[PDB]
């Protein structure tokens, strides 16, 4: 129902240096109550995926200082502000906005 | 084979409709109660005594308000025993008050039918009775508001709420309350207002119809509430079945009805100010 | 601790039935929902089906239905899946999600996917 785009499709990044992914929703992503029900997930390869951030900019517990998130309305970015050597994985986001809800395309960061 | 419906939920009617209704409805109860319990205990009759211990039920409901309000607007920032706690007392004043009107009841009938020889057993159950009749059984009937009411974490919004199994403990509990709050007093004081009226049919009227109008007035409030309720529960039987929009309907009719039916913590202070005393 | 643990990986036959288990931990079962999502090697996250550990109400995606059910089983805390007529497109990873929350006054969608499973590799052959 509602697909999500994301970008780029492969990030090569180096070590030191910020890494940007963004995706962008088919509808506006603003619930009734006036909440936007983004989040962004994490998979390192050979396990379950792994949330950062949720409600578009609220970290979970345990994540670093590095991750933060941004964007409003239709169009929503991630930012790792120092590559470090453990970011190396898959990069998701998922809204929970219309049932039911729907994944991103996947973006792999290349260390 | 059942597909879901969930709530929905809007900025404009809950966050901002139902918080001043609250407040409104607390600071009208809570100086209401606060001067009549300081008039009634620091200067009489029965009817009195009786309407001193509907204020001091009144008052646990008006402490009560400031939690559900706050939870409303913001969150549920006061743990886990609070939750139970509000949830206990919530139970206790709903329960107690209806008791004690039929306490009222049987005490005009034995006043006005009998008058004869009525001073003793008036006496013995105003003193004795009540506490072992209305505060006890109010007491023992939250039994499952200590065991279900619970908070739970969900993203970082914390939720007071009764968790039960299943969908069935709510239409059990959900009968259990319209039966011991609606028919058995409502029984009871239909009752001895018809032998009373019969009695005096070939026939005073200053305190009886003070009486009747206040647990008229009580019992006006309450009925949208409990014909919401009643189609709730019919609706999770499955004997009524017709959408999902209708679903969303009945429940901000319940919610809304849930907020008129909140007034009856100020029917005492207002027929106190109003018909004089 | 919060957690869900899944049956182990398994080979299928096409045109069999598989039957994946959730069994869950650390937290009150009846309180939440379980969602059951697949992704298959070199693709996306698909979501599958939801189902309520409350008054068992589900909902299965439309690409997938006719040929999955949903159960659950409260006396030992576990959820399953049953998937048949299976083809060689269905070879994936299942995974298994806490979504949603579901109380007396409170039956929402929009909270959840905190805490998944380890998932089980199901391949048709
Ligand atoms: C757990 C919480 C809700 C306490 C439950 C018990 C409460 C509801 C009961 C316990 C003893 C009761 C009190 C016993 C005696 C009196 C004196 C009377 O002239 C007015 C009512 C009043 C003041 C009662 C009010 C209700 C009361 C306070």
């Amino acid at each position: 129902d509602v697909v999500m785009t994301q970008s780029p499709l492969s990030l090569p990044v180096t070590l030191g240096q910020p890494a940007s992914i963004s995706c962008r929703s088919s509808q506006s992503l603003v619930y009734t109550d006036g909440n936007t029900y983004l989040n962004w997930f994490q998979q390192r390869p050979g396990q379950s995926p792994r949330r950062l951030i949720y409600k578009v900019s609220n970290r979970d517990s345990g994540v670093p200082d590095r991750f933060s998130g941004s964007g409003s309305g239709t169009d929503f970015t991630l930012k790792i502000s120092r590559v470090e050597a453990e970011d190396v994985g898959f990069y998701y986001c998922m809204q929970n906005t219309h049932w039911p809800l729907t994944f991103g395309g996947g973006t792999k960061v290349e260390i | 084979m059942k597909e879901p419906c969930f709530r929905e939920e809007n900025a404009n009617f809950n966050k901002i409709f139902l918080p001043t209704i609250y407040s409104i409805i607390f600071l009208t109860g809570i100086v209401g109660n606060g001067l009549v319990i300081l008039v009634m205990g620091y200067q009489r009759s029965m009817t009195d005594k009786y309407r001193l211990h509907l204020s001091v039920a009144d008052l646990l409901f008006v402490i009560t308000l400031p939690f559900w309000a706050v939870d409303a607007v913001a969150n549920w920032y006061f743990g886990n025993f609070l939750c139970k706690a509000v949830h206990v007392i919530y139970t206790v004043s709903l329960y107690s008050s209806v008791l004690i009107l039929a306490f009222i009841s049987l005490d005009r009938y034995l006043a006005i039918v009998h008058a004869t020889n009525s001073q003793r057993p008036r006496k013995l159950l105003a003193e004795k009775v009540v506490y072992v009749g209305v505060w006890i059984p109010a007491l023992l009937l939250t039994i499952p508001d200590f065991i279900f009411a619970n908070v739970s974490e969900a993203d970082d919004r914390y939720i007071c709420d009764r968790f039960y199994p299943n969908d069935l403990w709510v239409v059990v509990f959900q009968f259990q309350h319209i039966m011991v709050g609606l028919i058995l007093p409502g029984i009871v004081i239909l009752s001895c207002y018809c032998i009373i009226i019969s009695k005096l049919s070939h026939s005073k009227r200053k305190a009886l119809k003070t009486t009747v109008i206040l647990i008229l007035a009580f019992f006006a409030c309450w009925l949208p509430y409990y014909i919401g309720i009643s189609i709730d529960s019919f609706i999770l039987l499955e004997i009524i079945k017709q959408g999902c929009e209708f679903e969303n309907t009945v429940h901000k009719w319940i919610s809304i009805t849930e907020a008129l039916a909140f007034f009856h913590c100020c029917l005492n202070p207002i027929l106190y100010a109003f018909l004089g005393a | 601790q919060v957690q869900l643990v899944q049956s182990g990986a398994e080979v299928k036959k096409p045109g069999a039935s598989v039957k994946v288990s959730c069994k869950a931990s650390g937290y009150t079962f009846t309180s939440y929902g379980i969602s059951w999502v697949r992704q298959a090697p070199g693709q996306g996250i698909e979501w599958m089906g939801w189902i309520s550990t409350y008054n068992g109400n589900r909902n299965y995606a439309q690409k997938v239905q006719g040929r999955v059910t949903m159960t659950t089983d409260r006396s030992t805390s576990t959820a399953y899946m049953d998937l048949r007529s299976l083809r060689s497109d269905d070879t994936a990873v299942y995974y298994c999600a806490r979504h949603g929350i579901t109380g007396a006054r409170n039956y929402y969608y929009h909270y959840g996917m905190d805490v998944w499973g380890q998932g089980t590799t199901v391949t048709v052959s």
